[PDB]
């Protein structure tokens, strides 16, 4: 069968640290979308903070909200696909500011 | 491209680099106090690199003409960044002023008075401060007072004279009137619709806010002198000023300290929970945690984990660091407190005061780097002190379970507490006003070198009601014996601090829907207030401070009455005692014939 | 026959009849206090018969023109006798003045303040005096003070107004300026070679002897206020005068009393031998006998047996008589003291003071009847008080065996005692000066009826440094609440008394060959002095007082310095304390807003 | 034989009491002189104060000094006789003032 790390690796500290993460690569097993070809699979959300040097990281949280569609944790995708499922990815410093850094778009067929 | 738009991305790339480097200077300073071996002397390097950086970026923001700047936010940063500052000085004169500031900072930092015991010396820390705090021997306290103002005072004189020269020349070049005019600049604001403040409208609003605060002071002053006479018989005349070295600390900046003497109803159970804590095995950690907890209740965030994990709040004493309670906003979402905590009611309130600082810091850390700061000097100081008040009330102590509800809260404990507060608070106001009324006059070039001390004490007796215990000729330089003078800080902030401090607590308790005397208020539990407060905190130095006030209070300018009305019950009680006492003083009396 | 020679035998026959009748009036007064049933009311008759006699003999000495009188002694008697006096008044006005004096004497004699307890009253004796002496409750003392000055004060007003009218009319008719001018007449002397004294030269020699005594007083005054504040906190302002009812007696005539409060070195063994006596089983008789014994040693007589045999010195209390300590020179070699003696150091000194009076009486009892008196008012009072001094010294107490020589006599006990003395003595001087400075101004017709009280207290505050504790309108008449005012005595005598009192002790100690401070002196054993003294005593009112002084001292007129030099060690010690206290006072302060 | 009260009876208080007694009768058995006719006799000096009313009397002392002749206590006499013997009589109030109020004159023969 086919397992799926859905990774959001993040860095911190542009013109303002705290405002938004610096950069954030969103990835479905390294590449940008993955269509399942072997019925039953496994999907997980990994969140990866790149060492910045300050204990400011670790107060930086990126998690994914619920959103467009029924289930909460068939193809997956970074980037927009007609008839998707936006589990949108929200990034926050210490629950002060929120900023949505992307989404996981899903597409069913039943 | 719109030079605004061209400055927009110039500032973007500035903020980035600046946040990196300022995290470097701050992390190295923390490390100076915090940690082992290899940390003692990197602070001083990475600070000069910060200095080098900041200097370049000014020489390069001069290329962004403010006039064409529409965005009010970028204008401010640009304005802030592009200040020629100290660099605008003959290379040698720039060094010589540096040379001076370090020397003055160090002499004060490392000045000691000795005894035919030239090996035995006490310093300002413990040494003397511990004497001026406890000792009740006039001659001993006078010896402490005089020895300090002589050994580390006369040293500072020639340096301080030179210091005003270049320090002015720097302001005169920066098209300020004098170095005094320069510091007032902090409260200035231009080109904002009916929100402006003139550089010299501060003096008036201090002077004219002072005449109003003068009556309350005199009754407090004439009250203390009477209770002082009783502790030091023979020594205190009831027509004349108080002898400086009797005011509970080296300078008499606060009277908080020597209070056990001026206590009104000493019969009462003492409102120091200091030992109540010990009895519940409270550690330095249980204080801050109960202080974080305070804030949480008012609609604000719990401390960043990591603030916890490398903040130093206990004292290693095994390592040695500077224990003066501080709150540190290094870059990069990094906040921590350095404080050598003891299980105390005092160190408890200090926790609230320092964490207040951290909360202000966290609030505005989203504002572009350059504007991450108190709206003006002494906004920050006030936002810390406003916390003590709510956290030092019976209502608070009672609920927090550090004082049983059994506690009888009559009009007696009222003054008992309200007095101690005034010793600390109403105490310092006139001290503070004169200290700067002096430097202002010096930096203007009103007082010459041959009268500096004569005009100082003339003013101490005149405004503050305090006399030197010994004649000082001009070889002395007493204002220089205070920290904020020799370490080159504007001091008038401690005054403005206190005025706002109350305006806040007034409007903030208004939001908490409070009822009785303003001093009983305890905004905890009250999210309604915390938001009013945050609404200004998060702003940083982003809108002018005049507006920032109006958010929390209702006035574009400071006001005196919130303070007076807080002390109303004490004021109408002190008149009661000064019905017969002599209220006020004569410049003309001196303890030395 | 030489009208001198014709007056010589006129005076012989007068002195015979007068000594008979004056023994009768004196024996009947003694009997008023002394003894049973049938003695209560004969005093009043036999006095009016004395009055009848004296009046006839004036109307008959008018026939002896003074101008033709060579013998200086007969001139004086004749002068004395031939005074129209009070008789020189419209019959009804003579009665009406009598009617007034009795009423005033009685209201004061029988005036009582009461409580919703209209039955319960205290009088001046015990009652109030015992309160003003002990009580430390401001409000209570004020109530005693005010109730007396109201109940027996307002009664005295309309009578006292009328009393000055006729009392002046009597002087104005006797060719004196005013009744005030009349009293001063006592210190007058005409037609004796460079020995004269003008009737108004007294005021000047009081006023000009007062400016000299003013500095010592203020330092004593500013000293007590300080120690008083400590006993009555809240109540005493250190710019302003002392509140009358705090001065240890109903008027504040002496401060002797409330001293335990103003004591300097309370640490010291107390110099009250009061209980030392009790421990040696001393009765009222052992006091006077030891006082007789005092005099014997100074070259004077032991008491007449018969003085012993019908002098009352113990108090019957089983019979009731007036215990105010008095010395009685009835006619006919007959001397006795009436005194309700208690075993005390105070009642011990009083013995000496009263027997001193007897010794003066015995000394001059050879002078023709009319001249048997103190040289002037307050010579007599002085001659008694000069004995207390010698008898209240450690040197005396020590030797007399009432205090063991073991007694350490350092500079500490010095002020300890010298203060008490000044409380009593320096205490009363200004009180006294004002009291008469007031009547003088009244009797002249300077103060009108509608300012009497206002001008009185103005002067109390001004000269004496004492404030009324309540406002008094003109329904009041406070000077009248004092004995000597309502019972119609010149009061200035208590002043002059004190001045002489020391001039004597000075010259008398000089004779005793004394060495140290004037206050350690104890003329006993020293016949050398006693004779200097007697040489003036025996003279009576026979030569002018100005000469009588010169016999003992060396000056024709009073002097202030002897007194001041007696208090020198206290004076230079009080400045020591008032180095910082406020020395002096302001008329403008009052304890009632 | 013949006994002899020599009496000096005195009153007190003229223009001045204390100065001198008022009056004083001196007497040899009532009359003014007495000549002894029966060898052996007895002679005594009696002093008699007349009640005056004040304890001033009793401080009045009349005694006789010694004087002119050998013995101290033949004819006796109030009044002067050639070749007498003046035991003079001295009267004093409380030993303050002295005043001689008379004498007893004696005349011997051997
Ligand atoms: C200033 O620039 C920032 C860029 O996002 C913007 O949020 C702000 O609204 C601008 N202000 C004005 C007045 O244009
Ligand atoms: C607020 O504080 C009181 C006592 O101070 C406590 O009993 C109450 O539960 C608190 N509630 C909240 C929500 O913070
Ligand atoms: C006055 O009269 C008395 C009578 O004895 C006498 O002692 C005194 O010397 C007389 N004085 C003069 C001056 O004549
Ligand atoms: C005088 O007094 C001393 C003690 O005071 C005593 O010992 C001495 O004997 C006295 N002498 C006479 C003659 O009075
Ligand atoms: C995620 O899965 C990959 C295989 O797809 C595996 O090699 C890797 O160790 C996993 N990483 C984590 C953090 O679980
Ligand atoms: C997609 O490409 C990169 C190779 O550079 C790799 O990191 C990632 O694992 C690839 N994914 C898969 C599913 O092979
Ligand atoms: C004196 O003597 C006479 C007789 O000569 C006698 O009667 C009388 O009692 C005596 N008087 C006194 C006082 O002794
Ligand atoms: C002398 O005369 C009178 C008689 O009146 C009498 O008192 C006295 O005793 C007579 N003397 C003698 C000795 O008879």
């Amino acid at each position: 069968h086919t397992d799926i790390n859905f990774t959001a690796t993040a860095s911190f500290g542009g013109s303002c640290y705290v405002c938004k993460p610096h950069q954030v690569n969103i990835s479905l097993n390294g590449n940008t979308s993955v269509c399942v070809r072997t019925s039953h699979f496994s999907i997980r959300y990994i969140y990866n903070r790149v060492k910045s040097g300050s204990p400011g990281d670790s107060s930086w949280h990126i998690y994914l909200k619920s959103g467009t569609c029924p289930f909460s944790f068939i193809c997956f995708s970074t980037v927009e696909v007609p008839g998707s499922c936006n589990f949108p990815l929200e990034a926050t410093w210490h629950y002060t500011s929120y900023t949505i850094v992307g989404a996981l778009y899903v597409t069913w067929s039943e | 491209s719109t030079i605004e738009e061209q400055a927009k991305t110039f500032l973007d790339k500035f903020n980035h680099e600046a946040e990196d480097l300022f995290y470097q200077s701050s992390l190295a300073s923390w490390n100076y106090n915090t940690n082992t071996e290899e940390n003692v002397q990197n602070m001083n390097n990475a600070g000069d690199k910060w200095s080098a950086f900041l200097k370049e970026q000014s020489t390069l923001a001069q290329m962004y003409p403010l006039q064409e700047i529409q965005n009010l936010t970028v204008k401010l940063q640009l304005q802030a960044l592009q200040q020629n500052g100290s660099s605008v000085l003959s290379e040698d004169k720039s060094k010589r002023l540096n040379t001076i500031l370090n020397t003055m900072s160090t002499i004060y930092s490392t000045g000691k008075v000795c005894n035919d015991n030239p090996q035995e010396c006490l310093l300002l820390e413990p040494g003397l401060n511990e004497i001026m705090a406890n000792s009740l021997d006039y001659n001993e306290r006078l010896w402490a007072w005089e020895s300090w103002r002589s050994e580390v005072g006369k040293q500072l004189r020639p340096l301080y004279e030179e210091y005003v020269v270049l320090k002015n020349e720097m302001a005169r070049a920066n098209h300020y009137e004098d170095y005094g005019d320069y510091w007032r600049g902090d409260y200035e604001v231009n080109g904002v619709d009916g929100y402006d403040y003139s550089r010299g409208q501060l003096i008036e609003d201090v002077e004219h806010t002072f005449e109003e605060i003068k009556p309350l002071y005199e009754h407090l002053h004439a009250y203390v002198r009477a209770k002082l006479m009783n502790a030091y018989p023979s020594y205190i005349s009831p027509i004349g000023c108080l002898p400086a070295h009797l005011l509970g600390d080296m300078w008499g900046r606060f009277w908080t300290n020597l209070y056990s003497l001026t206590v009104p109803f000493g019969q009462k159970p003492n409102i120091d929970v200091t030992d109540a804590m010990v009895d519940q095995a409270w550690d330095a950690q249980r204080i801050f945690k109960e202080a974080e907890k305070f804030f949480v209740s008012v609609g604000l965030p719990n401390m960043t984990q990591g603030f916890w994990e490398n903040s130093m709040l206990t004292d290693p004493g095994n390592q040695k660091a500077v224990c003066h309670p501080t709150a540190w906003d290094l870059g990069k979402g990094d906040f921590r407190i350095l404080m050598c905590t003891k299980v105390t009611m005092d160190d408890f309130l200090t926790a609230h005061h320092e964490m207040g600082h951290i909360q202000y810091d966290m609030a505005y850390a989203a504002q572009p780097f350059l504007l991450r700061n108190g709206a003006n000097e002494g906004f920050h100081e006030a936002v810390g002190e406003i916390m003590s008040l709510s956290a030092a009330t019976p209502k608070h102590l009672k609920s927090i379970g550090l004082l049983s509800p059994d506690f009888q809260e009559d009009n007696e404990t009222e003054i008992n507490f309200l007095l101690k507060q005034a010793l600390t608070i109403v105490g310092t106001l006139p001290f503070t006003y004169m200290l700067e009324k002096w430097r202002w006059m010096v930096f203007k070039g009103e007082i010459p070198k041959d009268q500096w001390m004569k005009k100082w004490w003339e003013m101490k007796r005149e405004i503050v009601g305090v006399v030197e215990p010994v004649p000082h000729d001009e070889t002395y330089c007493d204002p220089a014996s205070l920290f904020h003078v020799s370490n080159d800080y504007s001091f008038i902030r401690y005054y403005t601090r206190t005025l706002y401090q109350f305006q806040f607590q007034e409007a903030l308790c208004q939001a908490a829907k409070h009822e009785g005397p303003l001093h009983k208020c305890d905004i905890s539990n009250s999210t309604e207030a915390g938001q009013k407060l945050f609404n200004m905190l998060r702003l940083g130095k982003s809108e002018p401070w005049t507006l920032a006030l109006e958010n929390v209070v209702g006035a574009k300018n400071m006001n005196v009455r919130p303070l007076l009305n807080y002390f109303e019950p004490l004021f109408t009680w002190l008149k009661d005692q000064n019905k017969n006492s002599f209220v006020g003083w004569s410049t003309d009396w001196s303890p030395y014939a």
